[PDB]
Parts: C-alpha cells; sequence; structure tokens
RNA sequence: GCCCUGAAAAUGGAUGGCGCUCAAGCGUGUUACCUAUACUCUACCGUCAGGGUUGAUAUGAUGCCCUGACGAGUAGGCAGG
RNA sequence: AAAUAUGUAAGAAGUCCUUGUUACUUAAUUGAACGUGGACAUUUGAAUGAAGAGCUUUUAGUGGGCCAUUUUUGGUAAGC
RNA sequence: GGAAUACUGCCAGCUGGGACUGAGGACUGCGACGUAAGUCAAGGAUGCUGGCAUAAUGGUUAUAUGCCGCCCGUCUUGAAACACGGACCAAGGAGUCUAACGUCUAUGCGAGUGUUUGGGUGUAAAACCCAUACGCGUAAUGAAAGUGAACGUAGGUUGGGGCCUCGCAAGAGGUGCACAAUCGACCGAUCCUGAUGUCUUCGGAUGGAUUUGAGUAAGAGCAUAGCUGUUGGGACCCGAAAG
C-alpha cells in the first residue's frame, strides 16, 4: 500500500543544518510577537512539539493570537479553485519575523521624512519607486585605454 | 400548459435532454431513499444530518391538543380588544375601569412576555403566564387572573 | 461617417496640426545641415582599420 | 481571430423594466424613467430601478419601520418613499403624522398614518412634488428575513436549516445532530 | 435515488392506488339532491321543521 | 477491465474559469481560536470604553 | 434667441482661432525640440571621435511591438503578458515604455512579436492613419483635435502632435496617453516578411525578437 | 563531405505522379512570384454594450435614432420564432 | 548546490502626536488589545492591464478519454 | 588634397497607369483658399453622353465545362469503414397525467391568509353569496418534566445607496433603510452560582461559562398560476432468462 503519514516526504526538509544540529539558541525565544505580526514559518525538527505541517513550511502569514509558547498564524491555502482561511498553532521556534515587512516599515518612515523635509520648502516629492531605467549617454575615453582587439580560438583537445 | 414545455423545445434532437453517454436510464442508483448509508450517504449527511438512528423518548397513544397551550406576547394583547374600543382605555388609564381581557376566549393558552405595553391598567384573564409577562402587566397597573 | 486619411487629402492635413502649410512653405522635409571640418582623432582610424 | 479575455455577447444581468403587466406600473415606469433621464437628481435613477425589482427584492416595508425612521435626527418632516407595500403593526402605539409615498398600503396601514393626521400620497404625486425627489427618506424591507433564505448554505457546520417538511425529535435530529449518535453536523 | 438540496418526500404511491381513485365529479350534482330531498322532505312533514 | 488511475490534466483548467479569487478581507476579523482569557477581559474594556464616551455627552 | 445665437457662436468660432495658434505654436517648438536634438546626438559622435573617444549613445526609452503569432497553441505566462500590452490579435500593436519591468515582460513574449525602435517618422503616420481612441470604450479615430483635448487635455495634449510628441519623448503622462490610444490594427506587411519561416529569431534568419531599428520598415509595410 | 559495399520476402507500384543528371538531386545564399474561413479597409445580418428621444405637436415607447465591439461548437442551458 | 517553478509584502483597514477604557498582564498607568481628540491627500507610496467589480440562488450534462513537445516509471521492445 | 557615387534613412516634395467601393439623404461639424463677393477635393458621388423593346438585363431550371464533395443514424479516444440499424412509400410512433415538494417569477390580500367538506342561490355541473371550524404563518428550545425573547432612542464599531446642510464649484459635515463584517444584550438546552423563604426539603432569586439551538433583537406570510428541478406511480418508448 501507498503511505501518507503526517510526515511523509519530509526527510530533507525537517533536518538540521549541516554543523547545526543541537540546543536551539536562546535569541529565538527572546522576539516578541504581538498580533498583525508576519511571520516567516520554517520548522525545526528537535523541537516536535507545535510543528507546522510541511505544507507550510516555506510560507508566510500573520498572528491573529498570541499564547504561552506559540503564535497562532493565519494562512491563506489554495483549496480547489479558491483560498481557503488556515489558523495555524505554531510553538515560536518555527517562526521568524518577515524582513520583507521590516523593508516595509522603514520605508514608510522614509517616506514621511522626505515628505515633511519637502513641505518644509513647499517643494515637490516624487515617493513611489521607480523601477530599474534605460541608460543615459556616455562617452567613454581611449586615454590609457586603445582597445584591445580579440578574436576566435582554434581546437584544441587537452586531455 | 404543455404548450410552453421544454419537450416542445426538443423535438428532432436526439435523446431529449439526456444525454449519449450517459442514457435516460430506468432507475440508476436505485428507487426512492436506496443506499442512505452507502452509496447515497454523502448528500445524506450534510442536506439531511439527523436522518439516522433514534432519540428521545417514545410515546404511545399520544393526544395531540392535550397540550394545545396557543400563545400570545404582550407585543400585541391589546390587539385581543376591539379596536374602536381601544382608545377610551387606552386614555382613560385608570385601576378602576380597567378593561378585561378573557385570552382563553380568544383562543390563547399563554401569555408570554415578548416586547413592551403602555402603562396602562389590563385585567388579563389567562391560564398560564411567564414570569416576566405578569411583571410587565402588574408593572402597568394590571394584574393577572387565572382562569381555566 | 468615413475615416479620411490625413496622409492624405491635405484638407484633413490641415484641419488636424496648420503647422503643416509653413512647414512646407519653408521645405525643411529637406533643409541643409550645417557644417563642421572636426575631424578624427588618429587613434579612431587607428583601432579601425586594425587587424 | 481573438484571444478573448471576455466572454463575448454577455447580457448585464440586471432587469430592464418590470417583467410585470400591471399597464399602471408601466405607466409609472413611463413617468420616472422620464425624470430619471431628463434630470440629475440621484433619487429618481433609483426609484427607476427599484420598480423592476421582484416581489421577493420588495420586501414589504412595515409602519413601525417607518415610526423609527423617523427619530433621526433631522428627519421627523421627511417624506418617506417606499418602493413597495406599506403594511400595518399593531405593536407602536403612539405613531406620527408625515406623508408616505409607497406603492400600495394595506388597509390598516393607511388608516393608523392617516389617524394620525398624516397623508397617503402614490409614487406618481410624490413624483410631483418633488420633481428632484427633495426631502425624502427611501426604506427598503428586510429581505433575509425570508423563510426561503433560512436554508440557503445547508452544510455541515453551516449552522442554516434543514428543508425539512414536518419537524420534532424523530426527524433528522439523531446521527449527526449529535456527538451521542456518530457524530455532530 | 437521493440528490440534491431538497426534503425528504414520504408519497405514499407504492399499491396500486389507481385501483382506488375517488374523484368527486360529483360534488355540483349531488348538491342538487341533497337539496332536492331536502326540499320535498319539508313538504310531507307538514308544516314541521327538518 | 483496466481504466485510467488518475491524472490532474485539466484541472487548472476547470479551476481558472471563475475561480482562485483571492480570500475575502475585513477589518474587526473573526475572532476565532484566540486567548478565551484576553477575550473576556477584551469584553470588558470596550464596554467600559463605550460608556465612558456616553458619558461625554451628557 | 435671435441675438444670443451670434454671441456663443462668435465666441467659439473665435474661440477656436486661438486654440488653433496654440496649436500652430507647440508643433513649429516640438520641431525646434526634435531638429535640435538630433543634430546634438550626430555633432556629440563627431567630437568624441574627434576627442579620441566614443560617444556612447543613451538606451532606447521606446519600443513599439507588433504581434505576428496567431492566437492558438500559447502558453499562459506569455499568453498574459501578450494580453496586458493589447497584443490579443495577430498583427495588431502598441508602444512599451522600456523599464526593467517591461524589458522582462518582452523577453517572456519574443517568440511571437517583432519589436524595434521607432521613429518621429513612423510614429507620425502611424497615429494619424491608424490612431483611435479609447472613450467608453468605444474606440473612437482621431479626426479631429476636439477629441483628444477631450479626453487627453487634462494632461496637457489637445491635439495630435501633442499625442505623438508625449510618445516619442516618453515623459510624464505617456502612461495614459499610451493607454488612450487603441491598439493599432495593422494589415499584413505589403512587400512581404522578407524572409522564409517568421518563427524564429530577426538574429537566425527572421522575424520575432528585437530586431531594433529595423521595426520602422516592417511596420511602415504593415501600416 | 557526396557517392559505392555492407542492404534477403512474398498480387504489379510509387520522392503523390510524370519525369529530372553544370537537376527538376545534396549543402548555402540573394531576390521575385503564387495562395486560407487569418490580417487591413468597406457594405449587410445578428448579438452585446453605451448614449439621445413622445416637450404641446397622426401611423410601432416592448418603439425611433446615434456610437463602439464581437460572431467556432458536441453533450447541455436559456431565448426568439 | 542551480535553472524552471513557489510563499509574503509594495499603505486611508495607513503613518504620527495627545491621552481614554479593562476583571487580562506588569515591580510599576508598566504592557496588551480596542478607542477619543489633533495633524498628514500633486507621485498616497513600483510596473502593465481592467473589455467593470462584488454577490446570491438554482439546475443540465459529465464522472471510459486520447494525442504532441518536455520531464519521467515498468518492459528487449511496442501504434505497449 | 578636393570631389563624386553606393548603402541607409527623412520630406506635412511633385507626378503617370491599373483595380474594388460610392454606405448616407434637407441644414447644423472641423477646416481650406480668398482683399473681397465668394469658392472648395472640408461630417460617404456627382456631372456629361450613350444603349435597351416580341429587347438589355435578372430569377428559376436542364445540360456541359473547371475545381471540389466517401453513408447516414449510432455507441466510441477513434467510423466512409472489412462495427450495427436502414430495399422502397404512406399513415401511426417515444418525457406524459397525477400526489407531495425545492428554487425562481407573476398576481391577490397581508400579520394574517385560504369562498367551492358544506350551505345559500342560480338563466343549473357555470356564475353570484356565506356561518362555524380547519390548514399554514405570526415562538422558540429540551429526550422530557418544562421554561419562554428590550440594560440601552431594540445596543456598540465599520462600510454603506439615498436624502439633509455649507458651497459657484472642488468638496466638507449631518443622517444613514437594505446588505456585509464584527463586539454585546435577550429566549431555551447544558454546566456552575444558590439570596429572600419554607413544613428540612421543598423552593430557585441573583450573577456566570473557549458549551450549545433549524431562536429574539419594530413581523412575512397565506393562496392561485407558470417554467425548470425532486420522489412514488406503467413514469420517455420498445425489450429478458425467470417467479
Ligand atoms: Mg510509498
Ligand atoms: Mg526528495
Ligand atoms: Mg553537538
Ligand atoms: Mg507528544
Ligand atoms: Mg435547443
Ligand atoms: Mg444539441
Ligand atoms: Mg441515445
Ligand atoms: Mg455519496
Ligand atoms: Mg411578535
Ligand atoms: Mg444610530
Ligand atoms: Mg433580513
Ligand atoms: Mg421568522
Ligand atoms: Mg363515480
Ligand atoms: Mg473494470
Ligand atoms: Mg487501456
Ligand atoms: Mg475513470
Ligand atoms: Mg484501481
Ligand atoms: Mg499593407
Ligand atoms: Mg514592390
Ligand atoms: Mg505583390
Ligand atoms: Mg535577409
Ligand atoms: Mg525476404
Ligand atoms: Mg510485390
Ligand atoms: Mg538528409
Ligand atoms: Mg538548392
Ligand atoms: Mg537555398
Ligand atoms: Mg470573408
Ligand atoms: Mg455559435
Ligand atoms: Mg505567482
Ligand atoms: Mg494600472
Ligand atoms: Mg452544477
Ligand atoms: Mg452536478
Ligand atoms: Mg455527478
Ligand atoms: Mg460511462
Ligand atoms: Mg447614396
Ligand atoms: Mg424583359
Ligand atoms: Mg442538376
Ligand atoms: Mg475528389
Ligand atoms: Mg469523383
Ligand atoms: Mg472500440
Ligand atoms: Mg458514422
Ligand atoms: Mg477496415
Ligand atoms: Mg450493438
Ligand atoms: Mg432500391
Ligand atoms: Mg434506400
Ligand atoms: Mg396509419
Ligand atoms: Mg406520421
Ligand atoms: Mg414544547
Ligand atoms: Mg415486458
Ligand atoms: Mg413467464
Ligand atoms: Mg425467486
Amino acid at each position: 500500500g501507498k503511505s501518507h503519514g503526517y510526515r511523509s516526504r519530509t526527510r530533507y526538509m525537517f533536518q538540521r543544518d549541516f554543523r547545526k544540529h543541537g540546543a536551539v539558541h536562546l535569541s529565538t525565544y527572546l522576539k516578541v510577537y504581538k498580533v498583525g505580526d508576519i511571520v516567516d514559518i520554517k520548522a525545526n525538527g528537535s523541537i516536535q512539539k507545535g510543528m507546522p505541517h510541511k505544507f507550510y513550511q516555506g510560507k508566510t502569514g500573520v498572528v491573529y493570537n498570541v499564547t504561552k509558547s506559540s503564535v497562532g498564524v493565519i494562512i491563506n491555502k489554495m483549496v480547489g479553485n479558491r483560498y481557503l482561511e488556515k489558523r495555524l498553532n505554531l510553538r515560536v521556534e518555527h517562526i521568524k519575523h518577515s524582513k520583507c515587512r521590516q523593508e516595509f516599515l522603514e520605508r514608510v518612515k522614509a517616506n514621511a521624512a522626505k515628505r515633511a523635509e519637502a513641505k518644509a520648502q513647499g517643494v515637490a516629492v516624487q515617493l513611489k519607486r521607480q523601477p530599474a531605467q534605460p541608460r543615459e549617454s556616455r562617452i567613454v575615453s581611449t586615454e590609457g585605454n586603445v582597445p584591445q582587439t580579440l578574436a576566435p580560438v582554434p581546437y584544441e583537445t587537452f586531455i | 400548459p404543455s404548450r410552453f414545455t421544454k419537450t416542445r423545445k426538443h423535438r428532432g434532437h436526439v435523446s431529449a435532454g439526456k444525454g449519449r453517454i450517459g442514457k435516460h436510464r430506468k432507475h440508476p442508483g436505485g428507487r426512492g431513499m436506496a443506499g442512505g448509508q452507502h452509496h447515497h450517504r454523502i448528500n445524506m449527511d450534510k442536506y439531511h444530518p439527523g436522518y439516522f438512528g433514534k432519540v428521545g423518548m417514545r410515546y404511545f397513544h399520544k393526544q395531540q391538543a392535550h397540550f394545545w397551550k396557543p400563545v400570545l406576547n404582550l407585543d400585541k394583547l391589546w390587539t385581543l380588544i376591539p379596536e374602536d374600543k381601544r382608545d377610551q382605555y387606552l386614555k382613560s388609564a385608570s385601576k378602576e375601569t380597567a378593561p378585561v381581557i378573557d385570552t382563553l376566549a380568544a383562543g390563547y393558552g399563554k401569555i408570554l412576555g415578548k416586547g413592551r405595553i403602555p402603562n396602562v391598567p389590563v385585567i388579563v384573564k389567562a391560564r398560564f403566564v411567564s414570569k416576566l409577562a405578569e411583571e410587565k402587566i402588574r408593572a402597568a397597573g394590571g394584574v393577572v387572573e387565572l382562569i381555566a | 461617417v468615413l475615416k479620411k486619411n490625413p496622409l492624405k487629402n491635405k484638407q484633413v492635413l490641415l484641419r488636424l496640426n496648420p503647422y503643416a502649410k509653413v512647414f512646407a512653405a519653408e521645405k525643411l522635409g529637406s533643409k541643409k545641415a550645417e557644417k563642421t571640418g572636426t575631424k578624427p582623432a588618429a587613434v579612431f582610424t587607428e583601432t579601425l582599420k586594425h587587424d | 481571430g481573438i484571444d478573448h479575455t471576455s466572454k463575448q455577447h454577455k447580457r448585464s444581468g440586471h432587469r430592464t423594466a418590470p417583467k410585470s403587466d400591471n399597464v399602471y406600473l408601466k405607466l409609472l415606469v413611463k413617468l420616472y424613467t422620464f425624470l430619471a433621464r431628463r434630470t440629475d437628481a440621484p433619487f429618481n435613477k433609483v426609484v427607476l430601478k427599484a420598480l423592476f425589482l421582484s416581489k421577493i427584492n420588495r420586501p414589504p416595508v412595515s409602519v413601525s419601520r417607518i415610526a423609527r425612521a423617523l427619530k433621526q435626527e433631522g428627519a421627523a418632516n421627511k417624506t418617506v418613499v417606499v418602493v413597495g407595500t406599506v403594511t400595518d403593526d399593531a405593536r407602536i402605539f403612539e405613531f406620527p403624522k408625515t406623508t408616505v409615498a409607497a406603492l400600495r398600503f394595506t388597509a390598516g396601514a393607511r388608516a393608523k398614518i392617516v389617524k394620525a393626521g398624516g397623508e397617503c400620497i402614490t409614487l406618481d404625486q410624490l413624483a410631483v412634488r418633488a420633481p428632484k425627489g427633495q426631502n425624502t427618506l427611501i426604506l427598503r424591507g428586510p429581505r433575509n428575513s425570508r423563510e426561503a433564505v433560512r436554508h440557503f448554505g445547508m452544510g455541515p457546520h453551516k449552522g442554516k436549516a434543514p428543508r425539512i417538511l414536518s419537524t420534532g425529535r424523530k426527524f433528522e435530529r439523531a446521527r449527526g445532530r449529535r456527538r451521542s449518535k456518530g457524530f455532530k453536523v | 435515488a437521493i440528490s440534491k438540496n431538497l426534503p425528504i418526500l414520504k408519497n405514499h404511491f407504492r399499491k396500486h392506488w389507481q385501483e382506488r381513485v375517488k374523484v368527486h365529479f360529483d360534488q355540483a350534482g349531488k348538491k342538487v339532491s341533497r337539496r332536492n330531498a331536502r326540499a320535498t322532505r319539508a313538504a310531507k312533514i307538514a308544516p314541521r321543521p327538518l | 477491465a483496466k481504466s485510467k488511475n488518475h491524472t490532474a490534466h485539466n484541472q487548472t483548467r476547470k479551476a481558472h474559469r471563475n475561480g482562485i479569487k483571492k480570500p475575502k478581507t475585513y477589518k474587526y476579523p473573526s475572532l476565532k481560536g484566540v486567548d478565551p482569557k484576553f477575550r473576556r477581559n477584551h469584553k470588558h474594556a470596550l464596554h467600559g470604553t463605550a460608556k465612558a464616551l456616553a458619558a461625554a455627552k451628557k | 434667441t435671435a441675438e444670443q445665437v451670434a454671441a456663443e457662436r462668435a465666441a467659439r468660432k473665435a474661440a477656436n482661432k486661438e486654440k488653433r495658434a496654440i496649436i500652430l505654436e507647440r508643433n513649429a517648438a516640438y520641431q525646434k525640440e526634435y531638429e535640435t536634438a538630433e543634430r546634438n546626438i550626430i555633432q556629440a559622435k563627431r567630437d568624441a571621435k574627434a576627442a579620441g573617444s566614443y560617444y556612447v549613445e543613451a538606451q532606447h526609452k521606446l519600443v513599439f511591438v507588433v504581434r505576428i503569432k496567431g492566437i492558438n497553441k500559447i502558453p499562459p505566462k506569455p499568453r498574459k503578458v501578450l494580453q496586458l500590452l493589447r497584443l490579443t490579435r495577430i498583427n495588431s500593436g502598441t508602444f512599451v515604455k522600456v523599464t526593467k519591468a517591461t524589458l522582462e515582460l518582452l523577453k517572456l513574449i519574443e517568440p511571437y512579436v517583432a519589436y524595434g525602435y521607432p521613429s518621429y517618422s513612423t510614429i507620425r503616420q502611424l497615429v494619424y492613419k491608424r490612431g483611435f481612441g479609447k472613450i467608453n470604450k468605444q474606440r473612437v479615430p482621431l479626426s479631429d483635435n476636439a477629441i483628444i483635448e477631450a479626453n487627453l487635455g487634462k494632461y496637457g495634449i489637445l491635439s495630435i502632435d501633442d499625442l505623438i510628441h508625449e510618445i516619442i519623448t516618453v515623459g510624464p503622462h505617456f502612461k495614459q496617453a499610451n493607454n488612450f490610444l487603441w491598439p493599432f490594427k495593422l494589415s499584413n506587411p505589403s512587400g512581404g516578411w522578407g524572409v522564409p519561416r517568421k518563427f524564429k529569431h530577426f538574429i537566425q534568419g527572421g522575424s520575432f525578437g528585437n530586431r531594433e531599428e529595423f521595426i520602422n520598415k516592417l511596420v511602415k509595410s504593415m501600416n
């Protein structure tokens, strides 16, 4: 018979990192989680309790609840033709603050700051991110750089 | 009427509406409620939970309307008094010429406490009232007369 | 009712964009370029004709 | 050909007249589409539409529902429009004055309203007094109060209602309706 | 068979019911009989009251 | 006789006719499975913070 | 009524007179803007050469994309991108502002399209002969300047050469200008595709992919 | 590389056929030309959408009028006849 | 230790300042949640598109599939 | 050293030949050229000339000519199939009626609603009229004994069409029914709490709880009709071996 236990196919997913087995460092237990925090889910197979099912490995979601030893996390999950709402009880050992949100908050703090120093000058801001643009015209010089000119190479076995 | 019927629209298309692969055969899946616990189980749970098995006490030779006790809420109550006669009693608001309402005569069998009535005294005669219904009457200057 | 294309029929060419009248008048669909004797540096031609 | 991204020849899933055939209603429409077209006044555009509604989307507005919408601040003297039929409610006593434009009034409902020195106009009357629908208060009824809608969603743990033809114990109150009889819902 | 979200019907027609169908076509003409025979009772009952 | 056993062929086509959507979204979302004491106290912090506002209208 | 008429009319007869003077003024200005800019990059090249250097040009900010593959048997990813640039029917074409975010689009879609760097010429004639605007869906042909100004006026642009300019220069409301422009319905190339099979790359022997400043000869024959 | 040997099956036969040898064969390149229900412009039918309009004013207001887009189809659904 | 695929985020349901509620929590008017009041709308927080978005009810058929490129298992292989 | 030319690109440079089309039907628009009166190729063809009468032309038909076209029906991944039915023609020939229902729609009345068991009456199976009841609905919840819907402008928050005020606007405030989300209150079940009392074992006030109900929270329903769908029936029509 086929075999579809709970931790199937997770031989390498829940392995520890090479030369990173053993006690989980204290940092992990000192990070504080509030509701509305966006957490990254990544199981640690030494902490067997509060484990995320293998689906949620690699998935980010928001804390809806905070408890003695675990956060509750909301995950949107597609089944069939629609996302369903999913509530996960994960111990903190399997959870991490999502850096991408910190890029965002820090940018929001930037964009309020930029906006001030412009009304304090009544000038214009230009606050939206622009994407990487073409390139403007340049004049490269030949001073100390007369173009070495290359040509294709003969065939030659080295074995 | 048949003139508006779909089967009129279908004439000349083979197989009526019923298909080519799957036919319209003579009772696939069984007659009536067959296989409720089996192949017709997914529909029976959901859409009809509770369908199977017993529950509660049996009662031989039960006679409905041994339990005839229709309800009335204060929520109305004043409907029992004839319209034109009502205005009169509404303002008179007296404990001395208070109107009498024979609810059992109206066809009811228990007064229940839903809603509010105005501060006007009413003599309410009935069998059975709710602890709250008589509380409101009593607080509007009326009383409850138990009858049969 | 009928699309007319200014790339023919001057009338609708002039309906849109009046400046065409003058454009034509001053030619300048030709118009000679200026003139400059700026010659190319030695290294430019050395490399060009290089092997 | 065309890589269509949109379903071709789809119809705005919207009534466009009443399905009805009451010539007086078609007349009432003919009026309010004229109003709706030849003015601004959001009110007419809204009434026009609401004349198209099926009897289910015209639930009745009650006489107590009117009275209570009139205890709204600065509304005691507006004229309540009810593109539908106003019914009577024995449960309010003191009932205010005001003029009410509806399609129909039940017997007791134009009593109650009138007895209180109030008025019962018709929407084409209302049309005249209020071309641009001024000082009007539009009230719709409770759609979801319907009994049909009780059974919409019927599934495990949706907590909706069974379509059962007759109720009691012995009628779908056992297996699947409790922990002691297999499972619950 | 069983399907869709419908109430469970209990229509007792598994028994040759058509052998026993009573269609009151005579509802009309029996009213006339019930009259005409009340009329002619009221006669021979002299002046007595039915 | 033997028949095909399984395939997901055509299934995402089917799922993407009128499907995927997103997940439905609300401020004041469900409080399903939140710490019961906290809910209990939240209940009270709300009644209070209500109250206090009606006191500020007289 | 018999007098209130030759008020509003000669109001607008001479109010038109002005709107037209302004076009006349801008259109000339744009010429200068163009004549100079193109002279500049020439002499820029000759100077750099003269000083033993190499003026390396500014990377193109604008490309025109024609779709040349039909509508069957297209993979879901490029098919999506095809539609998000409104190229949903063979030989139809639109302009694209080049940034990394759109460049990676082109890439994705490259076997099905044929694109390159347009010219004032090609753009002028594309907008004149095959310009239709988008007004409440409806594909409306730009045959009178009023229509653009009634729709694109808020962003400046009260003429057809105001439309053109805002394209060739990209610039601030390119987005809303270009979107206004219904996708161009080109014919098939009168003259031919100039190659045996089109569904290889231009580098390999014809059509599909960036053919750069060759796109003009192509479009002009499809125009 | 091309060509030759290696290379044997049953009705009489198949680069599609004829026939072709500085090809009408193989490799490569340049142009021109032929042609789908596809693309471009226009008429007409329909469907769908947006708009105007019984303001006192003869004959359809579920109507008249203006504008844009679209059109494959089994099983099956609805609609107009 | 790739490539291709894959999660999340890119703001008004936001940011900031003031100080309200509670039985939760803190050594602690400390926190935590939810608020009052004040301030901030040109690009308000990347791109491109939008043929409108959202939503409910109900019912037909179907529930033998097959093929191609690519990835790939069994088999010497197969139009398996 | 000074030119030419090729190649490539541009012109709102000038022109010849050929083809298809000519929708619309007073005027209104944007222009153009004119010193002007006016003119125009500027929101879709006009002008001039000619041909046709047992006819020019157009429709149908037969035949020939070029190209093209396997037998339908059916089950099937696949049928023109070396799969089945069908020699030919006429008439007949297959989703019905019923009982009970789901959704939607029209209509009547509406907190009620249904005259037709029956009676009355009749121009007699019609139409017209009606007393008592009865059915469903307006109360739920428990297996049951039983108990039974307002702390509050019938609650708080958030969106919310419409309307109200300010405004010339752009906007801003006010109120916000339906509907959606969410916190709370009420009713019954469960499990705690157990006051005032009594006959000592009855009584069950009050305040509660990640429990719970097809409930409350200014009613929507009752009836007639129709399409579609559901179940029992010969149940779309034809069909066993058997009993
Ligand atoms: Mg295994
Ligand atoms: Mg593995
Ligand atoms: Mg170790
Ligand atoms: Mg354990
Ligand atoms: Mg059909
Ligand atoms: Mg069919
Ligand atoms: Mg068949
Ligand atoms: Mg099942
Ligand atoms: Mg009530
Ligand atoms: Mg309020
Ligand atoms: Mg409701
Ligand atoms: Mg109800
Ligand atoms: Mg008989
Ligand atoms: Mg088998
Ligand atoms: Mg097989
Ligand atoms: Mg299968
Ligand atoms: Mg198997
Ligand atoms: Mg061409
Ligand atoms: Mg040529
Ligand atoms: Mg040619
Ligand atoms: Mg070439
Ligand atoms: Mg042999
Ligand atoms: Mg042979
Ligand atoms: Mg070969
Ligand atoms: Mg050759
Ligand atoms: Mg060759
Ligand atoms: Mg054609
Ligand atoms: Mg079709
Ligand atoms: Mg993705
Ligand atoms: Mg966009
Ligand atoms: Mg379905
Ligand atoms: Mg189905
Ligand atoms: Mg099925
Ligand atoms: Mg089958
Ligand atoms: Mg004509
Ligand atoms: Mg003739
Ligand atoms: Mg013939
Ligand atoms: Mg042939
Ligand atoms: Mg032949
Ligand atoms: Mg077979
Ligand atoms: Mg066949
Ligand atoms: Mg064969
Ligand atoms: Mg057979
Ligand atoms: Mg024969
Ligand atoms: Mg024959
Ligand atoms: Mg016959
Ligand atoms: Mg016949
Ligand atoms: Mg009971
Ligand atoms: Mg038989
Ligand atoms: Mg027998
Ligand atoms: Mg037997």
